RNA sequence: UGGUAUGUUC
RNA sequence: AUACUUACCUUAAGAUAUCAGAGGAGAGUCCUACUGAUCAAACAUGCGCUUCCAAUAGUAGAAGGACGUUAAGCAUUUAUCAUUGAACUAUAAUUGUUCAUUGAAGUCAUUGAUGCAAACUCCUUGGUCACACACACAUACGGCGCGGAAGGCGUG
RNA sequence: UUGGGGCCCUUUGUUUCUUCUGCCUGGAGAAGUUUGACACCAAAUUCAAAUUGGUGUUAGGGGAGCUGGGGCCUUUCAAAA
């Protein structure tokens, strides 16, 4: 119903975690009402790297939070 | 805790003066990581046989 | 430069037909690569000429209509 | 506990009791409930949040249970994660006390709307 | 650290945590107790807590959170299961423990004002400028 | 055609349910919401043959002294895997399904 | 539809760019502030008291305390007492408001002062202050004050101000006294001070 | 077609036709020809019983039922004969219609 | 709707030759005056021609590499002309009112008062009467104080500070205008 | 429509909370803006994870079914959402 | 057929 | 407070308990201060009903805690990996032993964490009530005082 | 009206309905009470003062009259043995 106040993070590095451990580190260009995620230059970051292609779109329903790497 | 964004003023803030931070314990349950159903559930054609 | 929404953000994936990583849910989920053909409104997306690789021998699959409540992630290989 | 909950009682009749709410981890919830909704999403004021470790639960298995509390405050519970709730509790005021209450409230309100139709005036 | 002159921010913090956390009201007692015997420079504020804590006390026998039964016993003559009007005894409480703390005041400030009046009023830098620095 | 409100039918029955966690609950009914949010009264509940989420959900509902016995037990949906009613009760009755019986004589 | 508990006004359909803009203008923050003051005001100013359970006393007990003394109650007129609780619930809130200022202003000309001190150049809450400047959108809250703003930046190093004596500080703040016993302080010295 | 604009207070009927000529065709058998179906569910309780109503969610009231469950140590079968059920559609796994 | 669910199928269903009147042609090329204005107390009502996101995604990728469509871009023109031309109408009379309302009867008749009574010690009587009549002009501007927008033709104030003026050109209609007029200014500058 | 619990999380914007998530990572911070939908976002956020470390985020946004609770401060104890017989005045046509 | 918020003058 | 400008928005619907019968309105639908039955809510009301309501003929004690002390109490368990150099046990990305250069994060906590156990102190609650300091009971206990708190059943 | 005895005064702003006077050699006196009154918070108007927005209170016990309901007794009518 509500679109999720996303204006913030409009061209910042945001940190998406996946349902533990999977922390994808990208670049936000745009959201939905379901939390979509859509990530330029994404990268897996292990506790090791891992590339994740150009453009990836991640599901809202394995996302939790997300970091902004990024000031505002 | 000391200087707040907030538009209340001083007074407001004094009253607003929050909780102390949460004493965190070691969970009890399986981690998300962990947390699925059963595995290995066998066919149900043994039913249907005998 | 501007907003992409994550709709036309497939749909775009969909016409130019780059090659696919599908994630899955966890350990039990087995990483699927492909290319797309098809999606809707849930989420239930078509993909074609798909091997299946498990968590770290890739084997054949055909056409999948993956559906909706377990899918992760999408990535262009 | 010799309480002897309400026998057709429902949740809009179990306001301001202390609760006692179970959840999916059994993360007992302590406290008196103050609101609800569909979901069942519970706001619980002077609430305690208690569990059991792990070395416990050995000894609970088949005498004392060291449980562990940690204090909330007034939080506001979801109702997805969230199994079971039971009265463990009674208020402190009674039904007469909380009429007497709801009476004086109502009159409050009506003088209140009094003094806006005074003041629109 | 806790014996430092200027430390008022410090006891002022340590209260506040006091307050906010302990629920038994008893440790706030005792380190304020303890504060009423140490001579701060922004020591009043402390006294005036005291003091309206004082004057923010329901009953009897909430003085064993002040003291040992004993002490009142010995020292002030007073108990605290002594039942019946228990008015003005409460006030006569108040009236001796204000002048207790009023002796140990008059202490305290003399301390702190000799202190203040004959060396603190004149050193104005406390901190360390740099190693090229020169002081007065 | 919700079958919750088959169970709206069966007020003052004395039934059993087996939660998702594997706990079984006997006990009267007392009201069930169209959401099957269940109230339960007069109340005994056991974990069988462990599960120790189970055993900690069992044991930390106070009236333990491993049966618990409860006075009142709001269940939600989501925790309800069946419920077991009492062979005595006549299910030709109760599902008559009147609402179903309207819908279809407006037709 | 939409209405605000606070500032009892309605609202058209529910929307959030609405309900956004209504939560910041003035009124609703007056009367939010007033109403979280006075439902602090009542909850602290409410004595409930505990309800008195008097029992039958003991022999002993009765002709002990009946026979030792009979103290004297002090009691005051209606003024009397209205003009000393509201002089301790003056005291009461200005105990409340105030907090000990003296380490900012005794490391006033410290080396680190525009990094810490500032309040604005510090690391983890500057941000919140560079954020929300209250951007005073009308013209009077801008030309009302004439004064200076006298903002340390944060790039203020060792080489400005290097003797802190020749540029003239001020003489610290004696330690304040209880004005209700402001009448027990030594009268005599111990050194002749001067202006 | 979408949902929400097809009609109001005759989506039942065409609840009813998805009923009768759907993926409903085996619970519909069941229910009038009195067969005993095998119900898998989510926790390995497989049930043997027969189909009194149908539901949206699945919600199905089984008679006479046999149910079986295997617990892994060392491996044994344990089950029980209950009379009356009323099982969720969210532990259903899948159910199986015998000839 | 009241799920998301009925939103994302109208969003699929509304996603998924080329020169045809259902095309809406300003949407087409892009920035339609009847999508800038959707919600606004400046509103048009709806845009009777269909609007698409397949459609302007390949017209994107035609105009990236292929060729470009001067027909739709000229229509655009059309269109963004006859706005610009409603709007400096709605200028012009916005204009007419401000001088109307600055040459009123009384006010004209009140100046004329004062002005007839304005006629070395001469010249600094008449210099202290110019003065009181600047006041009292000054008093009369002061009542309403409104000055025109040059490029939206709305109101603007000039004792008004630079940050309700900047949340003035922080609007739908502006945003959409100042879009509008650069739009029309690149199409003169690429016709001329 | 909304409920008491979703406009009691929309009025302690601008306070010092304590969320719980369902992994067992404890966040405590400033809320930004609450939403309907409960994806909420926090500002000067310190993290536990349910490893046990402590870490320090700036700017988190976590979604609403992934939170166990939410701690609002204790002044919102008395709050006109827990009034039962609060009147209406004269809603317009 | 309207509501919320904000800025000037009396 | 009046007058004006600007920014955003201008609304998912339907209904208010169920069953049977009679009448009216041009097989289907609506209404009846129409009739019988069930259920819900409110107000009263009674059931030798069910549970609880703290000494004062003393200086106590019941319920819930301490996010209180003794208590750093007693008994246990852990406090980073890799390359190389001088020896080396050696199936590992030299794992093991002594010393070091370097490389990535690097919970604080070892007065830490878990289990066990006693004593002391302090908080919130009550009918701290009316008579008496008394010889009852296999149909086991004259529940036949004024109330209050929670609940069951029944009637208007 | 006076005097004696017992208890309570934590009512901690010494009755807490409010205001004023006033109190432990006492426990009081006067006035008012729901389109009203009382107390308090916040503010710009550069002391005080005044204006605006809110918060909370307006109580407890006994008695005459009226009314609803529960139980017992008496008088009269209709019906069944």
């Amino acid at each position: 119903v509500s679109t999720p106040e996303l204006k913030k993070y409009m061209d910042k590095k945001i940190l998406l975690n996946i349902n533990g451990s999977r922390k994808v580190a990208g670049i936000l260009r745009g959201y939905d009402i379901f939390l979509n995620v859509v990530l330029d230059d994404a990268m897996e970051i292990n506790g090791n790297n891992h590339q994740l292609g150009l453009q990836t779109v991640i599901r809202g329903n394995s996302i939790i939070s997300l970091e902004a790497l990024d000031a505002i | 805790m000391n200087y707040n964004l907030s538009k209340y003023p001083d007074d407001v803030s004094r009253l607003f003066k929050p909780r102390p931070p949460l004493s965190y314990k070691r969970p009890t349950d399986y981690p998300y990581a962990k947390r699925q159903t059963n595995p290995n559930i066998t066919g149900v054609a043994n039913l249907l046989s005998t | 430069k501007a907003m992409v929404p994550p709709i036309n953000c497939i749909f775009n994936f969909l016409q130019q037909q780059t090659p696919v990583t599908i994630w899955l849910f966890e350990q039990i989920g087995i990483r699927i690569k492909g290319k797309i053909v098809g999606f809707d409104e849930f989420m239930n997306v078509v993909i074609d000429e798909a091997v299946e690789i498990p968590v770290n021998k890739g084997t054949p699959l055909g056409k999948i209509l993956l559906k909706g409540d377990n899918i992760t992630l999408i990535t262009s290989a | 506990s010799k309480i002897q909950v309400a026998h057709s009682s429902r949740l809009a009749n179990l306001i301001d009791y202390k609760l006692r709410v179970l959840t999916q981890d059994g993360r007992v919830y302590i406290g008196q409930l103050m609101a609800f909704d569909k979901h069942m999403n519970l706001v619980l004021n002077e609430c305690i949040e208690e569990r059991v470790p792990k070395t416990q639960l050995d000894k609970l298995r088949p005498l004392n249970i060291k449980v562990e509390k940690r204090v909330l405050g007034l939080t506001i519970l979801r109702g997805e994660q969230i199994l079971s709730t039971v009265v463990e509790d009674k208020p402190l005021l009674s039904k007469k006390e909380r009429l007497v209450r709801d009476k004086k409230e109502k009159k409050q309100a009506q003088k209140q709307t009094k003094l806006r139709k005074e003041k629109e005036k | 650290v806790g014996l430092h002159f200027f430390s008022g921010e410090f006891w002022d913090l340590y209260l506040e945590q006091i307050s906010s956390r302990c629920t038994s009201s008893k440790k706030y007692w005792n380190v304020l107790r303890k504060i009423l015997e140490i001579p701060l420079h922004s020591f009043s504020k402390f006294y005036a807590l005291w003091l309206q804590r004082i004057d923010d006390i329901m009953d009897l026998k909430q003085l064993s959170q002040l003291t040992s039964k004993d002490e009142l016993l010995k020292k002030l003559k007073i108990d605290i299961n002594y039942s019946g009007r228990k008015g003005p005894y409460l006030q006569d409480a108040k009236k001796k423990l204000k002048k207790i703390t009023k002796e140990m005041y008059m202490v305290v400030q003399y301390q702190v004002l000799e202190i203040y009046s004959i060396f603190e009023s004149k050193i104005y830098i406390n901190y360390y400028t740099s190693p090229e620095t020169l002081v007065s | 055609m919700k079958l919750v409100n088959f169970l709206k039918k069966l007020r003052n029955e004395q039934v059993t349910i087996e939660l998702k966690n594997g706990t079984t609950v006997w006990g009267t009914l007392q009201s069930v919401s169209p959401q099957m949010n269940a109230i339960l009264t007069d109340v005994k509940l056991t974990l069988p043959q462990s599960n120790g989420i189970a055993m900690a959900s069992l044991y930390l509902t106070g009236g333990q002294q491993n049966i618990a016995s409860l006075q009142y037990i709001n269940i939600r949906g989501n925790t309800i895997r069946q419920i077991i009613l009492p062979d005595s009760l006549n299910l030709d009755s109760l599902l008559v399904d009147q609402k179903q019986l309207n819908s279809l004589r407006r037709s | 539809r939409y209405y605000c508990e606070y500032c009892h006004s309605y609202l058209t359909h529910d929307t959030l760019s609405v309900r956004k803009s209504h939560l910041v203008g003035k009124n609703h923050l007056r009367i939010t502030a007033d109403y979280y003051r006075n439902k602090a005001r009542d909850i602290i100013n409410k004595h409930n008291h505990k309800r008195r359970h008097i029992g039958k006393r003991g022999r002993k007990e009765r002709e002990n305390s009946s026979q030792n003394e009979t103290l004297k109650v002090t009691c005051l007129s209606n003024k009397e007492k209205r003009h000393i609780m509201h002089v301790k619930k003056m005291n009461q809130k200005e105990l409340a408001q105030t907090s000990i200022d003296t380490l900012k202003l005794l490391y006033d000309g410290s080396p680190g002062y525009s990094k810490v001190f500032v309040d604005a150049n510090r690391f983890d809450i500057g941000d919140l202050v560079k954020a929300s400047k209250l951007p005073q959108r009308a013209n009077e809250k801008s030309a009302h004050h004439s004064f200076k703003q006298t903002s340390r930046s944060r790039d203020e190093t060792c080489e400005s101000n290097p003797f802190p004596r020749l540029n003239n500080p001020k003489k610290l703040e004696p330690p304040k006294i209880l004005s209700q016993w402001s009448n027990t302080i030594p009268k005599t010295s111990i050194f002749y001070s001067v202006d | 077609r979408p949902k929400h604009e097809l009609s109001r207070a005759e989506l039942e009927e065409l609840e009813e036709f998805e009923f009768k000529h759907g993926p409903m065709s085996l619970i519909n058998d069941a229910m009038v020809t009195r067969t005993p179906v095998i119900i898998s569910l989510r926790n390995n309780h497989k049930i043997i019983a027969r189909v009194k109503a149908f539901d949206r969610h699945c919600n199905m009231v089984l008679e006479n039922v046999k149910e079986l469950w295997t617990e892994k140590k060392n491996v044994i079968n344990r089950e029980r004969f209950i009379s009356k059920l009323f099982l969720r559609g969210d532990s259903v796994i899948v159910v199986l219609k015998t000839p | 709707m009241s799920t998301p669910a009925a939103e994302q199928r109208k969003l699929v269903e509304q996603l998924m030759g080329l020169h045809d009147p259902k095309i809406c042609k300003s949407y087409l090329v892009g920035e339609c005056p009847y999508d800038l204005f959707q919600g606004t107390k400046q509103s048009l009502g709806k845009c009777p021609q269909m609007h698409l996101t397949k459609h302007k995604i390949q017209y994107e990728r035609e105009v990236k590499q292929g060729k470009t469509f001067p027909e739709f871009e000229r229509e655009y023109l059309a269109i963004l002309s006859r706005f610009v031309n409603e709007c400096n109408g709605q200028i012009s009379v916005a204009l007419q009112n401000l001088k109307h309302t600055a040459e009123e009867r009384m006010k004209i008749q009140q100046v004329t008062e004062e002005l007839d009574v304005l006629d070395l010690i001469s010249k600094r009587k008449e210099v202290a009467k110019r003065v009181r009549n600047i006041t009292e002009n000054v008093g009369q501007s002061a009542q309403q104080k409104l000055q025109v927008c040059e490029v939206c033709g709305a109101y603007l104030s000039r004792l008004d500070t630079d940050r309700r003026l900047a949340d003035h050109f922080l609007g739908k209609i502006h945003l959409g205008y100042v879009k509008m007029r650069e739009d029309y200014d690149r199409l003169m500058k690429n016709n001329r | 429509m909304n409920g008491i619990p979703v406009k009691l999380l929309n009025e302690a914007q601008g306070h010092i909370v304590s969320l719980e998530l369902t992994t067992g990572a404890t966040y405590r911070g400033k809320l930004v803006e609450s939403e309907d939908s409960m994806n909420v976002q926090l500002r000067d956020v310190i993290a536990t994870e349910p490893q046990g470390a402590v870490t320090h985020m700036d700017q988190i946004f976590v979604r609403g079914s992934q939170i166990k609770f939410i701690v609002v401060p204790d002044l919102l104890k008395n709050a006109p959402l827990f009034k039962k017989n609060s009147s209406r005045p004269m809603p317009p046509i």
